[PDB]
């Protein structure tokens, strides 16, 4: 919210760094849980979706603006699973995605990217 | 195209054909089966029981995947050689393919 | 039709209970009812058993069931592997296990139950039937070990006092022992 | 990298066996026809050449 801030009316090109989005739904899961709302998927609370929407979706380009909101979060999925509900719903949310995986890591090229499955 | 026995009785493939060699001035023949494929214009090499047709490593060393010539059995010459005849198809047979 | 050995029910009973007579269909397909597939079946049982066994059959009993399981087990993985050369590619003995097979299987095995006269024996009867068995196949080894003509052995009118042997009825079941048994000392006799 | 996950790959996965499993079924099934073909070459092989080796 300090970013619409200094996007709107002060005119900026802001690049927000978010890193690690993993932690959040943890600590959100525990609210849920302890009320009564129910699970709906991995136990993790089904209203999730929405409470995820308002985080990334802030961010774009305004009209006969100026300024800009590019919002790169990196999220840290347990394992390189790749339906743990986290990442999962992210995925409609933002637009596209591009992943690092063990699966170059060990070979030592840096910074490990595959094309496979970024889609942007 | 060629073989090797010894000279004494070589003489005969010399005859028609069978350009052949020595075969008492090695008893490894090695030297001979390069010089073979010095041509390799020779698909065809074959020696006595006076050797054995089971090391044949040596082409492997040599050919490496570029197959020239199965070393085949001949024998020094007949004075019996069917009784390991049936035999020879039966030595082969356990320990290739299955063993019976 | 869960369709295992594995779901709850079944290694439950297999527990507690103690003997499994498996049936399947597969060996059934090619027609030898009842189906009772040995080699997936078991019971604890026999062993408390021997003592009554040894009473009332014979005496060597116990001894001639555990001879004759062996019969098809050394079968099993001969078969299983070398049968894709059929029974001309084997040597001697080879063929000579599974030729006893077949009887193990054309007769020990497969009755039926629509013969008054078998589809019901005693003890004593089998007993009988099993010894003759083996004591055709010690002897038929020692053919073999001399190099005799095996598939000739395979042809004897021998085996035929075998085959008719399930259909002896009850009654005369002691004396078609008496007459068949011996004949078999002299089958080799003639070789 | 990843174990496989935790729905959806049952089925598939399943389905894995019954072309793996059924292939492997009868490839031998297939094999067993070239060893019949071996046989004819065993026989044939020796035959002349041994004999007229000898005069």
């Amino acid at each position: 919210t300090v970013a619409e801030y200094l996007a709107f009316e002060h005119d900026y090109h802001v690049l927000v760094i978010l890193t690690d989005m993993t932690n959040y739904c943890e600590a959100l899961r525990e609210i849920g849980a302890a009320r009564e709302e129910i699970p709906g998927r991995r136990g993790y609370p089904g209203y999730m979706y929405t409470d995820l929407a308002t985080i990334y979706e802030r961010a774009g380009v305004v009209e006969g603006k100026k300024g800009s909101v590019t919002q790169i979060p990196i999220l840290s999925m347990p394992d390189d699973d790749r339906t743990h509900p986290i990442p999962d719903l992210t995925g409609y949310i933002t637009e596209g995605q591009i992943q690092l995986s063990r699966e170059l890591h060990r070979k030592g090229i840096y910074p490990p990217i595959d094309p496979l499955p970024s889609l942007s | 195209m060629a073989v090797i026995a010894d000279p004494e009785t070589a003489q005969g493939f010399r005859l028609a054909g069978l350009e052949g060699y020595g075969a008492s001035s090695a008893e490894e023949a090695q030297s001979l089966l390069e010089t073979l494929v010095e041509r390799g214009g020779y698909a065809l090499v074959a020696v006595d029981e006076a050797l054995l047709p089971d090391p044949e490593r040596a082409v492997e060393r040599l050919m490496r995947g570029r197959d020239l010539p199965v070393l085949l059995p001949i024998a020094g010459l007949k004075e019996a050689f069917q009784g390991h005849d049936v035999e020879g198809y039966m030595r082969e047979l356990v320990r290739k393919t299955i063993g019976f | 039709p869960g369709g295992d050995m594995s779901e709850p029910v079944t290694q439950s009973t297999l527990r507690i209970v103690g003997a499994f007579w498996r049936l399947d269909a597969s060996l059934a397909f090619r027609r030898h009812f009842p189906a009772i597939n040995w080699n997936g079946s078991y019971s604890l049982f026999t062993s408390a058993l021997d003592p009554w066994y040894r009473e009332n059959v014979a005496e060597d009993y116990p001894e001639l069931r555990d001879a004759i399981s062996e019969l098809l087990q050394r079968e099993a993985g001969l078969q299983e592997i070398v049968q894709l050369v059929g029974p001309d590619a084997l040597q001697d003995a080879e063929r000579l296990v599974i030729e006893v097979g077949r009887i193990i299987r054309e007769d020990f095995l497969q009755q039926n139950a629509y013969h008054e006269v078998d589809a019901y024996c005693s003890m004593k009867k089998a007993y009988g039937i099993m010894k003759m068995i083996l004591a055709f196949y010690k002897e038929a080894e020692a053919a073999i070990k001399r190099g005799v003509s095996i598939d000739e052995i395979l042809q004897l009118p021998v085996l035929e006092r075998i085959g008719r042997a399930r259909y002896v009825s009850e009654e005369e079941f002691p004396a078609y022992f008496e007459e068949a048994m011996k004949e078999i000392q002299g089958a080799f006799k003639a070789l | 990298s990843q174990v496989s996950p935790t729905r959806m790959n049952l089925l598939q996965r399943r389905g894995q066996l019954r072309l793996a499993q059924k292939g492997v079924d009868l490839l031998k099934k297939k094999r067993d026809a070239l060893v019949a073909e071996f046989f004819g070459l065993v026989r044939e092989a020796m035959e002349a050449r041994k004999a007229l080796d000898q005069a």
